[PDB]
């Protein structure tokens, strides 16, 4: 069996009534369940048998549907309800899941403020160079960072991390670290960070020249 | 000929945990008591554990008794060995051998062995962080880059908790070295860069490491 | 609360093997069908394995079918998942999930989940070595030095097999990086250091990375 | 509980020598001994599945004995195939224990190590790593000790040793030791030395070099 879930990201306000849809490629009767998942946590069951609310799950969560179309409704979003959610077909000795939906707090588009930091002299004397590009206070969450050294697109030598939605302004922030030995960093001069984001009409680049 | 095939062995850290397993070929383990043995860097064989036919009785050598758990699967023909909170001297080649004979008895030696799998328990149980400044080049951004620390977590404050507005401490990333790294940043008025002092307080409770780093313009 | 705890996470290499396990408390596993699940890079779940009560049935998703193997051992309350021939798309958090309800039935959701353990499959399936000269100071010693490779072997010869008397190539050492190092050496008449040009023809046979290095006085 | 007192911890011999080894149980067992060969880094092979009781397919040169407390293994003229470790085992119903294995090896007179020290190649050093190598080229017997000193400071914990097994033409052992330092730490000090002690040496041997000279 295969499943689809929509929307992939749902942006809403506190107190809203929202619906998340799951569609099965073939009839699964009422053999479907729903799960809430927080960042860094194992999923928690919400509903099963399509509509059967788990003991202790708040009444604002409900589910409906049979055959190939299923819906999870949250009637009055509370701050705790802004999370990942997943539809899950279950059978006697197996299961399968859809792609999930992420529910977030809606706000206006905000472009990232971009900052690039060169490696500190101390770290550089130890033999390692970690430049850090910062994308501060942007919305929505999708942003792309590309590193270029002497106009050379980097690949495979950076890692990213993103914050959860800020409790006061509902934005995200992102840090990307490009790591290179002292032997590889001193080879090239300019180190740039090319950012694209829904709030930018064209990509933004912040750069520095080694030294 | 008959065969046994150990799997899962590699690098480990002291007080960390790993699980070995042994598959077999040309025979079924459902008839046999199954045993774990090791050869330490000192060159001697140590017995490690065994589990009886019918999974009835589990036994251990006294250096690993209580710390390890032996397990089996008589159907797919697999044996397992959980190694919770390993010691440095748990470093060895770990072999899986079957108690056995042409005609079996209530007491036999180990008539077939697998080629063994290496386990290394490196002695560094926790590693304390390095901390590096993210120097501020309207509003300016500065921060600290905590790096090479194990295990999680690290906590960061700024100016001993007096500076909270505008602070983002990011989730750690796990590097291909097996060590963690995170950055904590704050945005502040550019006008304060000359007068205001900015100190990030990095605490790593697992290593009992505390670092106070002052971040200033280059 | 129902207690589950996974063990055996961490770093792996493409083409490599690992074994996960999960143990439990506040319940006996024998009445439950047990599962493994993962969280792939898009933040979405995938189901990975399910093993029925009494190990009757074992089912897998097509991505892991024939590569992986689930097992269980109810007499100590443990569940296992072997992961042979891991590939980069197996990089995820993994969890041990109970199929269940306040009242168990012939088909149910997953009710109790462990906190999960991370697994990373790094693409370094054949990491090629770094190869370096050991320079000669009546008899002189010279050599070549191999660092930072996986898997074994790195192979060495002197002048494509023209030199064999007095040659030694040492057993590899596993570094704290989780990568191998070794060295190859030869002893020769000191008078020949000026006339004979010693070279080492090498290969990391897994990656088929063929290397040469001339060794001469500094 | 039983511990096995196997003797000697190393037996020296040569092709065609008849050799005997002895395992002595710390408390009596009902002749529940077995004996294994083990070649370096291999799985052990079972020779004798009860004391004096040879396993089928094992070469006829092997033999042994047992008295409920004292026991033997014997080989009736060693082949070049036989120069491996040998382990006794006491096997009980759901446990076992082994002797600290008798290493069988090719004999010669004592020979002291030729010691050589190698600095890191400039080509390694520019990448940021310094691997300093100490070579004990040939010696006998196997047991040797190497210590590193940097600026006369005894080092600890930053080296890895491996020994090659007996050479095919002279049966000597050989050791190499690799002291590993980042480029930063290596350029912090001048002299890099290795100090060796061995059965043939009347005093320790030290080889050293000055960084950059
Ligand atoms: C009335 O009488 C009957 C007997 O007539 C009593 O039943 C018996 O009760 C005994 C005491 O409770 C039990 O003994 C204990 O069993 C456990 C587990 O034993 C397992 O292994 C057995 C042997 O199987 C070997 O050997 C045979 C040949 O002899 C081979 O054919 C076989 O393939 C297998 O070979 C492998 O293992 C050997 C080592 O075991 C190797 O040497 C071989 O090379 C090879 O690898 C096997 O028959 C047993 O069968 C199961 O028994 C379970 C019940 O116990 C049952 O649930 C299951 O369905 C099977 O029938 C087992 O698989 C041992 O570990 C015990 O050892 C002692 O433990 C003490 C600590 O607890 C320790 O102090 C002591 O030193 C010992 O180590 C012990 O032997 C019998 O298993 C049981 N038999 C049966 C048929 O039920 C009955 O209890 C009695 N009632 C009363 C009220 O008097
Ligand atoms: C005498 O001999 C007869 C026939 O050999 C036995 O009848 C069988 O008994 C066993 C055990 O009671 C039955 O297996 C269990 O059946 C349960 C219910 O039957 C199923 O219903 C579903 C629909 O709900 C159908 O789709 C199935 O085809 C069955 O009809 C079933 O719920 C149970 O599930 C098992 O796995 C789940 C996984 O979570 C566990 O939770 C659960 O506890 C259980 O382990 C089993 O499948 C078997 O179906 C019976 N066969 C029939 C119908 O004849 C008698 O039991 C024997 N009696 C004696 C004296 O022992
Ligand atoms: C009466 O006693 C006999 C033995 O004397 C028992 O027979 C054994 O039964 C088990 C369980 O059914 C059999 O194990 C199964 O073996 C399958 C493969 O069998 C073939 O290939 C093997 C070599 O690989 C040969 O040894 C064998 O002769 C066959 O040619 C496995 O694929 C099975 O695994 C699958 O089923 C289990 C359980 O459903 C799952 O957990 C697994 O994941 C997998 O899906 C299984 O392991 C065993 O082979 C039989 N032995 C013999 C000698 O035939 C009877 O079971 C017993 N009677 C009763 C009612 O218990």
């Amino acid at each position: 069996v295969v499943m689809t879930q929509s929307p992939s990201t749902l942006s809403a306000s506190v107190g809203d009534t929202i619906t998340i849809t799951c569609r099965a490629s073939q009839s699964i009767e009422t053999w479907l369940a729903w799960y809430q998942q927080k960042p860094g946590k194992a999923p928690k069951l919400l509903i099963y048998k399509a509509s059967t609310l788990k003991t202790g799950v708040p009444s604002r969560f409900s589910g409906s549907g049979s055959g190939t179309e299923f819906t999870l409704t949250i009637s009055g979003l509370q701050f705790d309800d802004f999370a990942t959610y997943h539809c899950q077909h279950y059978a006697g000795y197996s299961a399968t899941f859809g792609q999930g939906t992420r529910v977030e707090i809606k706000r206006t588009v905000a472009a990232p403020s971009v900052f690039i930091f060169p490696p500190s002299d101390e770290q550089l004397k130890s033999g390692t160079a970690s430049v850090v590009c910062l994308l501060n206070n942007f919305y929505p969450r999708e942003a792309k960072v590309q590193w270029k050294v002497d106009n050379a697109l980097q690949s495979g030598n950076s890692q990213e991390s993103v914050t959860e939605q800020d409790s006061k302004d509902s934005t995200y922030s992102l840090s990307s670290t490009l790591t290179l030995s002292k032997a590889d960093y001193e080879k090239h001069k300019v180190y740039a960070c090319e950012v694209t984001h829904q709030g930018l009409s064209s990509p933004v680049t912040k750069s520095f020249n080694r030294g | 000929e008959v065969q046994l095939v150990e799997s899962g062995g590699g690098l480990v850290k002291a007080g960390g945990s790993l699980i070995l397993s042994c598959g077999v070929s040309n025979f079924r383990i459902s008839a046999h008591t199954m045993n774990w043995v090791r050869r330490v860097p000192g060159g001697g064989l140590e017995w490690v554990a065994s589990i009886s036919t019918s999974s009835t009785y589990r036994d251990y050598a006294d250096a690993v008794k209580g710390r390890f758990t032996v397990s089996r699967d008589d159907l797919e023909d697999f044996v397992y060995l959980q190694m919770h909170k390993m010691r440095v001297e748990d470093t060895a080649i770990y072999y899986c051998a079957r108690k056995g004979s042409d005609r079996l008895s209530d007491n036999d030696p180990f008539d077939a062995w697998g080629p063994g799998t290496v386990v290394t328990v490196s002695p560094a149980s926790t590693k304390g962080p390095s901390v590096f400044p993210l120097a501020p080049s309207g509003t300016a951004a500065l921060g600290c880059l905590v790096k090479d620390y194990f295990p999680e977590p690290v906590t960061v404050s700024w100016n001993s908790g007096a500076l909270t507005s505008g602070v983002h401490t990011f989730p750690a990333v796990l590097q291909s070295s097996g060590l963690y790294s995170l950055s904590s940043v704050v945005t502040v008025p550019s006008s304060s860069l000359g007068t205001q002092t900015y100190i990030c307080n990095v605490n790593h409770k697992p290593s009992n490491t505390k670092v106070d780093k002052k971040v200033e313009p280059k």
